[PDB]
RNA sequence: GAGCUGUAAGCAAGCUUUGAUCCGGAGAUUUCCGAAUGGGGAAACCCACCACUCGUAAUGGAGUGGUAUCCAUAUCUGAAUUCAUAGGAUAUGAGAAGGCAGACCCGGGGAACUGAAACAUCUAAGUACCCGGAGGAAGAGAAAGCAAAUGCGAUUCCCUGAGUAGCGGCGAGCGAAACGGGAUCAGCCCAAACCAAGAGGCUUGCCUCUUGGGGUUGUAGGACACUCUGUACGGAGUUACAAA
RNA sequence: GUGGAUCCUGAGUACGGCGGAACACGUGAAAUUCCGUCGGAAUCCGGGAGGACCAUCUCCCAAGGCUAAAUACUCCCUAGU
RNA sequence: AAGCAGAAGAUGCGGAGCCGCAGCGAAAGCGAGUCUGAAUAGGGCGCAUGAGUACGUGGUCGUAGACCCGAAACCAGGUGAUCUACCCAUGUCCAGGGUGAAGUUCAGGUAACACUGAAUGGAGGCCCGAACCCACGCACGUUGAAAAGUGCGGGGAUGAGGUGUGGGUAGGGGUGAAAUGCCAAUCGAACCUGGAGAUAGCUGGUUCUCUCCGAAAUAGCUUUAGGGCUAGCCUCAAGGUAAG
RNA sequence: CGGGACCUAAGCCGAGGCCGAAAGGCGUAGGCGAUGGACAACAGGUUGAUAUUCCUGUACCACCUCCUCACCAUUUGAGCA
RNA sequence: AGGCCCAGGCGACUGUUUAGCAAAAACACAGGUCUCUGCGAAGCCGUAAGGCGAAGUAUAGGGGCUGACGCCUGCCCGGUG
RNA sequence: GAUAUUGAAUGUUGGUACAGCUUGUACAGGAUAGGUAGGAGCCUUGGAAACCGGAGCGCCAGCUUCGGUGGAGGCAUCGGUGGGAUACUACCCUGGCUGUAUUGACCUUCUAACCCGCCGCCCUUAUCGGGCGGGGAGACAGUGUCAGGUGGGCAGUUUGACU
RNA sequence: GCACAAGGGAGCUUGACUGCGAGACCUACAAGUCGAGCAGGGACGAAAGUCGGGCUUAGUGAUCCGGUGGUUCCGCAUGGA
């Protein structure tokens, strides 16, 4: 599931709801299936949103 | 917000817009295949050798109108007779030819397609005026004459 | 340096002062299952293929080696497509998969009983447990460090500070740090400006590709320029200190 | 070493909003540090820290990588208690 | 104190610290006085009325399994549908005797049909009744032949059937023609290993002797009333003294 | 004869792969797996035993040519398929 | 290798149910009705991928209620969905 | 829901920034004149006062806008019983309006991200997966945070004592 | 308990007070009750004197947490917050 640009991971957290008990949560990373390039030639690979901006060509 | 099309497409920037651009809407469709634009140093300053490149050209274009002045302007009395006779007016052709071609009577050249008169040249004799129109940007100054033979 | 043929003490047939039996170092052989890895498999078994060899009139069969997968470096090929790429083939690989000191410490998961005379914030706890990792130590580490004057000059651990400073249904409980005293005491490089070499997109120009020099500091250091001094017989080195 | 006329000294980073964890500190007057999610700086006339924050002042150059020893623990080989 | 020496011993050496020597106020501060207050007023506390410190023994109080015995149950990590509940796939079992439907045929019969009578036909969670599957009667059994069976009766017995073999569903779950049933002779949440020496106002048990003194079951409260904390009553020791 | 040098069902394993904090989960190609399909030996005798295995008779399947005959054809191609 | 004749309640029946106290007036069934679902499904098993439903397609599936058949199934939408 | 993924236009509208014009009307000047730095000047047959209508403004007093006519002029400042003060030039503003300039909401439509338990081809003998074209979908969905609801459906617990 | 009125009527009026307080009662504690008198400033009355809320005894409750005023207190280097 892991985006090869950049290091995201899924990282575990705690819903603080009100009168906070609290339930737990996981949060994992947001990712997209746009085409990237690795060895000639693509494809296929997810990606971060937020490596998506800028940076490497689609 | 910073990109450089420089192949303008109905985007309100053409050459590639140096200030604030749009966003998001290059990540995918402009950069690829379309006209890439990254207004980071590294491409800015690339670009502007081209807009650079072409400031030298731009040095080159407007003394090119500018050089070629002055180049002709002291030019000896242009003697090229149009044929001036019939009781007082004459033979020649005078239009478009003797008017540039009254250059290379020594060897410069020049092209016929920069003449500046409106109406046609009254077939004469006397100081006839050219006005080289060699561009818009630059404008000089011939004369012809005629003579009897 | 005189007995030995293990337990086993009783039984047969043997080895040895041209020196066994024994103790140690360096080896050899090391069946089959087992990460297993030629294929399958119900663990201790079956079935093979490719080369060499034995044998058979010949088939069948028997021994010796190779043939798991992924990854890495390579060498040739090659789909829609023309190039190409995916893919495939082959070669080179004391690589990696595994096991375990029930220990110690890092990372990622992670409770509940209990205490709070109940129980829901908290306590138990980041404890038990699971997984990923390692190493003989790991982690940390050479200052965006503490600190408040004549200031101290990397971390780690120990003693203190102190059950103090504080946090907390401020309940239950949790619990520092600096300074000071000791243990052990070494500190350096990579990125980046600039120079040199190779290429290559491109409009001369030009901006990045790669390989070595250059240089790694904060009352700021370096590139750059200008001075000298060196390339040694000096210094350092396999544990950081560049690599060995 | 001498010079400070020109260039560098670690970017989607440092920080900030939101949502959590870890710092003895339970989200409050609260750092700091590490995460996810969105915004997003100066670059030497610069930047950070000094327990909200601001000015002054005092110290330090973060966003790169190395580090033995002091320290912890034994399934085990010796000897001794 | 750690630590540096020193049979892992003592003794050394190290004064980092700790406590005491005089406090008061929340602090600012002041000081044998300080605070509240306009207060050289009053009062609280401390002075005046001066002993601690470091170890050893013992009484005990706290943090830890904390005095032993005992929970039902919680959470985490594993193991099991070789019984049983169901599913899947592939086989196999059902002695015989009755009832008679659809349909079909031949005659009666109609314009054709309906309809009528015989023959033919063999369906059915059909009937009777053994293997088998069950489990309603009673009796015998209950330190039984047996942790559920036997003896005599009974129901189903061609199907919603019996059954073999192999496989699947795993515990905050599966499965269930459903009752809280079944999941290895355990089921309103299965079994083992760990957190756990869980907790516990409740229970039982605290093992040698003598001597001296010697209670109480009341009060105030308490999510208390079969606990608890202070006062009442006891004991030891040091002082005051002769107060009762 | 039964099973393995034959096959396939339920189901399972499962290259690449699709997913998932990790561990692993899922699932192609392929393989495994009978409770099925395919498959050639039958009669008497024998021991203190084991016999559609040993033995006396007759057989059957598959494979291989130092062999024996018969029929053919040399890419106009007999045949293996 | 059947004891029958009756009269009523309940349950259509066969079947199933607490193995190991209760087999039934219980359960289930065909039928009846409501509601939801247009396929990449509603419902689900799962963090996901995958799969069931389904090699299905509103005359098909999921869920609730009622129980063969006959006569029927009245009124009320204020409140709660 | 917002946001991030996250497109291009149009339509509407908002926000601003700009240009310009007109508007600002207090005894008083002389009125029913925004002020301020300049300016001692005017302006007028490049047709003036005047009127006439269109036109807006408004303190409905007045201002203005234009043009018709007209036909030769209007002023002020100044002296003035008002805080200024005007021939005016400069500046910038008060109201208003128009464009411009950009954006963000709406607003549709499309369409290159994305999306296909859609079709063909190739990987490849393979309903996995993937390439590759085609098609539909589409800036959503899905997922990512973040927030509000519904929620025994699944958990952690309480529900006193005297008697 | 009170007509030596504390019971009723009028005048002046806010002691319905600031700091306190020698000593006692109440007695697990927490708390509760009275108080002469000192001082600061006052009200009434000529003075003497009396007034620290009601004839007396009930009419209300912690701590923690926050809100609002008065503050020659502190305020993580120094100045403020």
């Amino acid at each position: 599931r892991k985006c090869v640009i950049t290091g995201k991971k899924t990282t575990a957290g705690n819903n603080r709801s009100h009168a906070m008990n609290a339930s737990k949560r996981t949060w994992g990373a947001n990712l997209q299936k746009v085409r990237i390039l690795v060895n000639g030639k693509p494809k296929k690979v997810y990606v971060s949103a937020r490596a998506l901006k800028s940076g490497k060509v689609e | 917000m910073k990109v450089i099309f420089l192949q303008d497409v109905k985007g309100k920037g053409k050459k590639g817009e140096v200030k604030n651009v749009a966003d998001g809407y290059a990540h995918n469709f402009l950069i690829k295949k379309g006209l890439a634009v990254e207004a980071n140093a590294s491409n800015i300053s690339a670009l502007n050798g081209q807009k650079q490149k072409e400031k030298k050209e731009a040095i080159a274009e407007l003394e090119q109108a500018k050089s070629l002045k002055e180049t002709l302007e002291k030019l000896t009395v242009e003697l090229s007779a149009k044929s001036g006779e019939g009781g007082r007016l004459f033979g020649s052709v005078t239009s478009k030819q003797i008017t540039e071609q009254l250059q290379k009577d020594h060897n410069i050249k020049v092209d016929k397609r920069k003449l500046e008169l409106p109406d046609g040249i009254r077939a004469l004799g006397y100081t006839n005026v050219p006005v080289k129109l060699h561009p818009e940007v630059q404008a000089v100054l011939k004369v012809h004459v005629k003579e009897e033979a």
